[PDB]
């Protein structure tokens, strides 16, 4: 069997075993969104 | 015309002030503050 796949680029529907929290924004935080993962400051955006 | 103009505000002469005009800086104040660049996201502003 030979599984393939995609990563960090485009929506995903397959994911890991992970508790999901909410979401606290105006604060530097660690963020993990769909695997991809850092630190920084969330915020409203405008763009579409 | 090459010294200071009492009655006008400016400490500059009229000469000087044609020199300073003609001349553009983008950079003006040496001051930008954290809550300007994250409120002004959707500018792109170079400096920040």
């Amino acid at each position: 069997v030979v599984l393939s796949f995609e990563l960090l680029n485009a929506p995903a529907t397959v994911c890991g075993p992970k508790l999901s929290t909410d979401l606290i924004k105006n604060q530097c935080v660690n963020f993990n969104f769909n695997g991809l993962t850092g630190t920084g400051v969330l915020t409203p955006s405008s763009k579409r | 015309q090459i010294l200071p103009d009492p009655l006008k505000p400016t400490k500059r002469s009229f000469i000087e002030d044609l020199l300073f005009n003609k001349v553009t800086l983008a950079d003006a104040g040496f001051m930008k503050q954290y809550g300007e660049c994250l409120g002004d996201i959707n500018a792109r502003d170079l400096i920040c």
